[PDB]
């Protein structure tokens, strides 16, 4: 295809009205290229409309529609898909389109736009029309299953995946969807069963998801207290070997390199794994896993500033959607060395999530923030902030009442009575300093009168 | 080690008001990670660069991972593990100005380090937390590397 | 439909809630906002601009919800410390403080006659406090999980409760009986409200839809394709013609429910929009979010 693109540039340099060369470039872009082909999506497009004034074939209109769908011009893409059915006479008006390729692929594409814009009724109608034109094309059933899964109806998504498997039994995509549905529900047994069913014939970018899921199911137990027992069985060496076997084949899937970096980070080799976190960091962007791995590497190194900056970048590029647990993962890394001298601004950030959510979960961290306030109120001896912080300390003891239900209760059961006994005379110290400052201001007013 | 700054930058623009010198051009670039600004004078003859290109900077205090802070003296022959062996374009200069967003009462939020590599100028303009270890009249190395 | 006035630096921190009355009983000129900076601010909307009336300083944590009585010139605010405070809006002073602690208090709603104050708790129940004294008169037990949103009908008939597991409960407020249990949501429902005739329940949930239920026979009246993200607040215009919605995708949308079409979409907020409410005359929309601004949009 590099020589093909060279020959296409030679044909465009020898004649600028090569409709076959522009159609070939549009097809080769629509099949493979997304990043670089988009300006070429211009280049095929601008001449091709000049062809579309001369004659309206469905192939050129469908190619312009697919190029607009891939570029992100969903309006003109939908208009070209509708023109492929309304203006391209050869599709179904007075002729016949081979294999239902002209309409139903269009019935896919804008229907994917129906997936994109939350036009679920129109996308469902387009999938039903594609099923009515031909009972095959289980991928439309897979899109319907993903749409049902997006509604919070993963049983219906599993049923649509079963219908897709009824369309094609040996289909790695539906098996991967069922495996992801099981892995979301903590169903590693069924996930391994789906990977065994996929791994019979298939491999190579449809089995590497299964190896990655096996490594992920090992890492999910590595992050838990059962990881000692898994440490007895050496699951990390198996995950490292699986990651090495996956990385030996791939050269553009950075998820395997990120998994290998995480597996190195979980052992004592983390000082090299961050360098692997450098290499995936050298790779392409728009991957929250790389920033999360760099934040985790900074948190393991006790460099909380860089981990906080990485969490802030991840939230700046991801916070649009369901990332309400990443704030707690940012706040968890501020108390990894018994630190309470950097949780002053964290007191507003950790409780700054939304006006609709639960707060019972992170109460311990909230106590570990309020104790930081209980550090500063004893040092600052200025009134009108001491006793308010003592009231907030009583509120932190009311949160300790939930923290008790585990040695953190043993720590804060000392700290509650200790901080109350300190406040008993610190409020009188604050009122004494108030008296002294009022003495000073009275003396200054007397000097002004003199 | 000793690493004053570490980022990947992307050429948003080349010298806007024409070019004044025929070998060296003021390239402007932004950041992905830290979202800060750079203006830099590289010479085009031995190290060409185009618009939209992407590269990595390591502003460092010494060229050795040992952190020895040796000299300002040039020895052509030194059998030591150097940091410059990994990188394409390397310069050496002294930072001459630090400008801030500071005021009378509050501290500074944004900083602007200005440094001359023998006459080739550079402005690095971000926030005070990242522009931390820069001190005026400190010798410094540049260490660019072009990445695809 | 457009932006009439934007009030920048209305708060030093993010604004979580806004409330505006419906009747002409000195709450059709009053904005009440609760913000992240532990303050409740009362604004006076008059002469096509927004002016500050009171800065009420009683809370020690961020205010998660504010509401204005539709029968009295008083407000109430609830914050994360579970301290409910009632404010007299004719002197700007504290009526009472209900320590419903330690954390067991949430978003508030006034009844239209302003006799009862509804709130949800962490147990999964709806506590009904008396407004006349601030003491818990009764509770409503519809077991499950945390109630995120609650809303009275604006004619004194029903109470609706929305939970975090998507459970909606419809109550008769004359005997305290559970009338209906609706489950069309597996997702958290962060706002719901009854129509100005108590015929429709429009629910805003964390699934990208705006769902309409009939609360007279408990069926699905319809599904409006809302935003592409979590719809955070819905509110009816008090003549039941249009309704406004806001979402976390930095978008406000005014919806005509008779044609099921969006008549205007506001991008003036560059942050997540948490609160929306219509004017008492119905010609203005007040909206707040994380952009520290109070936006007033005009309506014909």
């Amino acid at each position: 295809r590099d020589i093909a693109k060279g020959h296409l540039k030679k044909v465009t340099e020898q004649y600028p009205d090569d409709v076959e060369a522009w159609i070939e470039l549009a097809q080769i872009l629509e099949q493979t290229d997304i990043q670089g082909a988009l300006s070429a999506y211009g280049t095929a497009t601008r001449i091709l409309q000049e062809k579309v004034q001369a004659d309206v074939p469905p192939e050129i209109l469908n190619n312009v529609g697919a190029l607009h769908f891939r570029l992100g011009n969903l309006g003109e893409a939908k208009k070209y898909f509708l023109a492929s059915l309304d203006r391209a006479k050869a599709e179904a008006e007075h002729d016949e389109h081979y294999y239902n390729a002209i309409s139903v692929t269009t019935s896919y594409n804008l229907a994917r736009l129906y997936e994109a814009m939350c036009e679920f009724h129109e996308a469902e109608k387009l999938y039903k029309n594609i099923l009515r034109e031909h009972p095959n094309y289980v991928d439309c059933y897979l899109r319907l299953g993903a749409m049902a899964r997006d509604k919070g109806n993963f049983y219906e998504a599993s049923d649509w995946f079963k219908e897709a498997l009824q369309i094609n039994q040996d289909h790695p995509d539906a098996w991967s969807l069922i495996g992801n549905l099981h892995l979301a529900k903590q169903e590693w047994g069924p996930g391994q069963k789906k990977f065994e069913r996929i791994l019979k014939q298939p491999s190579t970018q449809s089995d590497t998801y299964s190896m990655l899921a096996l490594g992920n199911v090992w890492l999910q137990t590595l992050h838990q207290p059962t990881r000692d027992r898994e440490k007895e069985k050496r699951h990390q060496d198996r995950a490292l070997a699986i990651y090495k076997q996956v990385l030996r084949n791939d050269a553009k899937n950075l998820y395997a390199a990120n998994g290998i970096g995480a597996v190195l980070a979980h052992k004592g080799y983390f000082r090299e794994a961050r360098d692997v976190f450098a290499q995936v960091r050298e790779a392409t962007a728009d991957i929250s896993d790389v920033w999360l791995n760099l934040a985790h590497i900074y948190v393991e190194q006790k460099q909380y500033i860089s981990a906080v900056q990485m969490y802030e970048n991840c939230l700046r590029k991801f916070y649009k959607h369901q990332n309400t647990e990443v704030v707690l993962y940012l706040a968890r890394a501020l108390f990894k060395c018994g630190k309470l001298q950097e949780c002053k601004q964290t007191l507003l950030k950790a409780r700054h999530v939304a006006p609709s959510d639960t707060v019972l979960m992170f109460n311990v961290a909230l106590v570990l923030q309020r104790l930081a306030t209980s550090v500063l109120k004893d040092e600052k001896s200025n009134l009108k902030e001491v006793l308010n912080a003592v009231k907030e300390l009583e509120l932190a003891h009311r949160y300790f009442s939930y923290l008790s239900k585990l040695a953190l209760a043993a720590t804060e059961a000392r700290q509650c009575s200790d901080l109350l006994s300190q406040a008993q005379y610190h409020v009188a110290r604050a009122r004494k300093q108030d008296e002294e400052e009022r003495e000073l201001r009275a003396k200054q007013e007397q000097e002004k009168e003199l | 080690a000793g690493i004053l700054f570490e980022d990947i930058f992307d050429v948003k623009d080349i010298d806007p008001e024409g070019k004044k010198f025929d070998r060296v051009s003021r390239l402007h670039c932004e950041s992905e990670s830290f979202k800060m600004d750079l203006i830099l004078d590289v010479n085009i003859q031995i190290y060409p660069v185009d618009l939209g290109d992407k590269f990595r900077l390591v502003i460092a205090s010494t060229l050795y991972e040992d952190g020895t802070l040796d000299d300002g003296e040039y020895n052509p022959t030194d059998d030591r593990p150097s940091r410059a062996d990994q990188f394409e374009y390397v310069m050496y200069g002294k930072v001459y100005r630090i400008e801030g967003d500071e005021t009378s009462t509050e501290a500074a939020t944004r900083l602007s380090a200005y440094v001359s590599y023998g006459g080739l100028l550079m402005r690095l303009q971000g926030d005070a937390n990242n522009l931390h270890g820069f001190e005026v009249d400190s010798r410094v190395y540049l260490l660019m590397k072009k990445l695809a | 439909y457009g932006i009439l006035f934007k009030q920048e630096q209305a708060h030093d921190d993010a604004i979580w809630s806004v409330a505006w009355g419906t009747n002409k009983k000195e709450n059709s000129e009053t904005v009440v906002t609760g913000s992240l900076d532990d303050l409740v601010k009362v604004w006076k909307w008059r002469d096509e601009r927004l002016d500050l009336q009171w800065s009420l300083e009683g809370h020690q944590l961020g205010v998660v919800s504010v509401d204005i009585s539709h029968t009295l010139p008083i407000a109430a605010s609830s914050s994360l410390d579970a301290h409910i405070r009632l404010w007299d809006l004719e002197n700007g002073k504290q009526i009472k403080s209900i320590d419903a602690g330690p954390v067991d208090a949430w978003t508030l709603a006034f009844s239209p006659d302003s006799q009862y104050l509804a709130t949800g708790t962490h147990v999964g129940k709806v506590n009904i406090f008396g407004v006349e004294s601030g003491k818990k008169e009764y509770s409503l037990d519809t077991r499950g999980k945390f109630i995120l949103s609650i809303a009275y009908s604006p004619d004194g008939k029903y109470l609706a409760s929305g939970a975090i597991d998507g459970i909606i409960n419809i109550f008769d407020i004359a005997t305290g009986k559970l009338l209906h249990t609706l489950e069309g949501h597996a997702m958290p429902i962060r706002s719901l409200t009854f129509s100005p005739d108590s015929q429709l329940l429009v629910t805003a949930s964390d699934d990208g839809y705006i769902k309409i239920y009939d609360v007279q026979h408990a069926n699905l009246a319809g599904t409006l394709s809302g935003h592409a993200s979590w719809v955070l607040n819905v509110a009816f215009c008090p003549d039941d013609t249009h309704f406004v919605s806001s979402s976390s995708d930095k978008s406000v949308k005014v919806w005509d429910v008779g044609t099921r079409t969006c008549v205007h979409t506001f991008f003036d907020h560059q942050d997540q929009v948490w609160g929306v409410k219509y004017n008492g005359n119905g010609s203005k929309i007040v909206s707040v979010g994380d952009d520290q601004e109070i936006h007033i949009y005009d309506c014909p």
